[PDB]
Formats: structure tokens, C-alpha cells, sequence
């Protein structure tokens, strides 16, 4: 069944930027949400966006710094993360709806905010 | 140049004056109420951390300021003269032009923002930040100042048949610069906005209608129907509210129309329609907004 490919994660310096993206290239689902889980913590909502790509919804703790968009023509979801902080270190998961909660979850990507970066 | 003062007599029927007053009152009250309510809901609950709320806030403040001029305009109508002196003439004229343009530029902005989201999603990631929405509001205010500030200098009271017009004085020759002003207002407040929102929303709909998905699909039809209907409503409201006063102002620049009850009444009605846009904007752009909708 569905296979979400997340890209763009990894190591960033505090205050830096990363762009995540996620696609279901099969057009079998619509990547629409982003969640994350910091080590020791519970899964938390980050952002989502409607089908049309018009209306994003951000978690309060990320509204000032994160933007999300959807490319409806190739079913790609993006998350632009700016001004990154230790608090943002987490595994980030893409979530998708079936064309017919969320139905599908990526395996996640590690975002690590550390000064030991480059 | 006759501005605030309508060359009137014979003095009106009871019913036409009640009507016009009621018109100005209702629009003012409904405008002040709806827009204060949006501002309150933003400042209290939603908080202004997002671009969309920053645009909503700017729109509501402008719309609330636009409507705040109406009591001055009812009294001016009711008394057949401007009683508030030269300083208030400048301030109210200025506020009225500034906020017509702020209101209109912010609502264009919201159209462009939506077009960007759907048609340029990658660039949307840079464009749709709270920081950019603030810069955009400042830029729009700058643009609005190109008319808002000169009118502050040009506005003055002068005598006009014993009575008092709150009017615009122009450099020589007055017949050039006064008509240029009318023209500019007509193209920046009406023509350009109509083109912007119809092109941005029409291109948005076109991209949406072009999407396939092996499965889809009834869900896609459904969505497009809701979005298209919303586009048609916001455009139709803009057009119904603003076209009458715009056209009327041009017609008066060009020909001399017989003073009659119908002329007087239709004029105030067209003026009220303009301010009615400011009354409906809270509905169209706040209360029907996806996220804002959710509170309370
Ligand atoms: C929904 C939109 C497109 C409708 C636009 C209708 C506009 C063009 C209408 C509404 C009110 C109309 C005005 C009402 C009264 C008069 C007085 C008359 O002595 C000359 C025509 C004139 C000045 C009309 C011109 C056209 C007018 C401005
Ligand atoms: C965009 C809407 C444009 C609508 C413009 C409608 C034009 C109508 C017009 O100019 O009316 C002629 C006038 O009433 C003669 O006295
Ligand atoms: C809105 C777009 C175009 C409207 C054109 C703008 C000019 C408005 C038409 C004015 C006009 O035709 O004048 C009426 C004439 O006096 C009747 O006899």
C-alpha cells in the first residue's frame, strides 16, 4: 500500500533552516500533515494544510518560524523550518489522507539542531 | 469642485431623509461592530502569529476606520453643511482615502497570497511568513500614502452658497489635477483590484481544476465547487459594493445630471454601498476563514 518518502531532514546549526518534503508519487494519498516526536516526549502536531494548498494550520510553538505548502499538481507537501532551536530536535513525520485523524504516516526523518553541525 | 456638499433644494421629503440617515446609521453600526469583533477575536484568541491573521487584522482595522467616517457624513448630509471645521475636514478626508485603499489593497493581498499558495507553492514557503505579511502591510500603507497624505494637504473647508463644503483644493489648472485625482482613484481603488482578484482567483481555480489523482475524485469535484462558489461570492460582493459609486463619480465628472430626489437618493445609496464592502469583509475574510472560523 501507500509509501511516503520524506526528504530534507538532518543536521542544522541553531538558528538555521531546513526544508522537508514528502511525496506519495503513486497519487494514492495526499500528504497533508506534519507531526514530530522529540526524545522522551509524546507525538506532537506541527502543521497541516488543506487539500487545495490554500489554508495552513500551525502549532503555536512553530507559527512564527515554520511555513507549509502543498503542490497540488504533484502531490508534494513541504515544510520550511526557519530559526531552528534545540526544541525542534525531533523525528518529523509526514501524514497523508486517503482520497476516500490521518490514515498514513511516514517512517520519519531525524531533525537534529546542534552546534556540532556544519 | 463640489465634494461633500450635494447641490440640494428643494429640501427633501421626510421619508427620503429618514431613509438616508438610516442607511448611514446601519452601515456604520454594522461596520463598527463586525470589524471590532474581528479585532477582538484576533487580539484575544488567535493572537496574530500567522500571516493570514495579520492580513485579517489589517483588513478589519481599515474597515473599522472607513466606517468611522460615516457619522460625520450623516450630519453633513442632515445639516446640508460641514459643521466640524477645517482640521476635522482634513482628518476625516484623510482617514477616508487612506482606509478605502488599505482595505482594498489588503483584500487584493489576500487574493495574491492564495494564488501564490496554489500556483507557486515552493515560493509560498518564502512569501507566507508573518514577517512578510507585516512588510506587505507597510508597503501597501506606503502606496496608500501617495493619495492619503496629499489629501490631508488639499482638504479644506470653504463657503459655497452660505453653506460649508469639506472639499479638495488643487493646483492650477484645477480641471487637470482634479480629474487626474478622480481617474487615479478609479484605477487604483477599482480597476486594478478587480483585475488582480479576478486573475489571481481565476488562475488559482484553473490550477485546481487541472489536478488528477488515479483515485480522487468526487472529493476533488466537491472541493472545487466550494472554492469556486467562494471566489464568485467575494468578487461579486466587491463588484456590487464598489462599482456604483465609482461609476457615479465618473459620470458626474462628465455630464450635468438634473438635481432630483432620485439623483440625491441614488447618490447616498451608492456611497453607502461602498462602505457596505467594509461591513461584508469580516464575513468573507475572517468569519469564513478556515482557521479563524475555528474560534470560538
Ligand atoms: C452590479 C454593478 C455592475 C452595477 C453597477 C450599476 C451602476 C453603473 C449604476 C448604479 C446607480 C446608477 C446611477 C443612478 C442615478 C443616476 C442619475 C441619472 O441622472 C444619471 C445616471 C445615474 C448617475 C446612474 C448611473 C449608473 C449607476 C452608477
Ligand atoms: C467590472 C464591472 C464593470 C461594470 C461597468 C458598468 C457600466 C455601466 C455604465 O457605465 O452605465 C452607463 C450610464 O448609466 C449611462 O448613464
Ligand atoms: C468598469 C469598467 C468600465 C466602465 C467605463 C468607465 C466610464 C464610465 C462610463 C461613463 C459614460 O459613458 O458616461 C455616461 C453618459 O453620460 C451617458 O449619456
Amino acid at each position: 500500500q501507500v509509501q511516503l518518502v520524506e526528504s530534507g531532514g538532518g543536521l542544522v546549526r541553531p538558528g538555521g533552516s531546513l526544508r522537508l518534503s514528502c511525496v506519495d508519487s503513486e497519487r494514492t494519498s495526499y500528504p497533508m500533515g506534519w507531526f514530530r516526536r522529540a526524545p522522551g516526549k509524546e507525538r506532537e502536531f506541527v502543521a497541516s494544510i488543506t487539500w487545495s494548498g490554500i489554508d495552513p494550520t500551525y502549532a503555536d510553538s512553530v507559527a512564527d518560524r515554520f511555513t507549509t505548502s502543498r503542490d497540488v499538481a504533484n502531490n508534494t507537501l513541504y515544510l520550511q523550518m526557519n530559526s531552528l532551536k534545540h526544541e525542534d530536535t525531533a523525528v518529523y513525520y509526514c501524514a497523508a489522507r486517503a482520497p476516500v485523524d490521518y490514515d498514513y504516516w511516514g517512517q520519519g526523518t531525524q531533525v537534529t539542531v546542534s552546534s556540532a553541525a556544519a | 469642485g463640489s465634494h461633500s456638499l450635494c447641490p440640494q433644494t428643494g429640501s427633501p421629503s421626510m421619508v427620503t431623509a429618514i431613509t438616508i440617515m438610516a442607511l448611514y446609521s446601519i452601515v456604520c453600526v454594522v461596520g463598527l461592530f463586525g470589524n471590532f469583533l474581528v479585532m477582538y477575536v484576533i487580539v484575544r484568541y488567535t493572537k496574530m502569529k500567522t500571516a493570514t491573521n495579520i492580513y485579517i487584522f489589517n483588513l478589519a482595522l481599515a474597515d473599522a476606520l472607513a466606517t468611522s467616517t460615516l457619522p460625520f457624513q450623516s450630519v453633513n448630509y442632515l445639516m446640508g453643511t460641514w459643521p466640524f471645521g477645517n482640521i476635522l475636514c482634513k482628518i476625516v478626508i484623510s482617514i477616508d482615502y487612506y482606509n478605502m485603499f488599505t482595505s482594498i489593497f489588503t483584500l487584493c493581498t489576500m487574493s495574491v497570497d492564495r494564488y501564490i499558495a496554489v500556483c507557486h507553492p515552493v515560493k509560498a514557503l518564502d512569501f507566507r511568513t508573518p514577517r512578510n505579511a507585516k512588510i506587505v502591510n507597510v508597503c501597501n500603507w506606503i502606496l496608500s500614502s501617495a493619495i492619503g497624505l496629499p489629501v490631508m494637504f488639499m482638504a479644506t473647508t470653504k463657503y459655497r452658497q452660505g453653506s460649508i463644503d469639506c472639499t479638495l483644493t488643487f493646483s492650477h489648472p484645477t480641471w487637470y489635477w482634479e480629474n487626474l485625482l478622480k481617474i487615479c482613484v478609479f484605477i487604483f481603488a477599482f480597476i486594478m483590484p478587480v483585475l488582480i482578484i479576478t486573475v489571481c482567483y481565476g488562475l488559482m481555480i484553473l490550477r485546481l481544476k487541472s489536478v488528477r489523482m488515479l483515485s480522487g475524485s468526487k472529493e476533488k469535484d466537491r472541493n472545487l465547487r466550494r472554492i469556486t462558489r467562494m471566489v464568485l461570492v467575494v468578487v461579486a460582493v466587491f463588484i456590487v459594493c464598489w462599482t456604483p459609486i465609482h461609476i457615479y463619480v465618473i459620470i458626474k465628472a462628465l455630464i450635468t445630471i438634473p438635481e432630483t430626489t432620485f439623483q440625491t437618493v441614488s447618490w447616498h445609496f451608492c456611497i453607502a454601498l461602498g462602505y457596505t464592502n467594509s461591513c461584508l469583509n469580516p464575513v468573507l475574510y475572517a468569519f469564513l476563514d478556515e482557521n479563524f472560523k475555528r474560534c470560538f
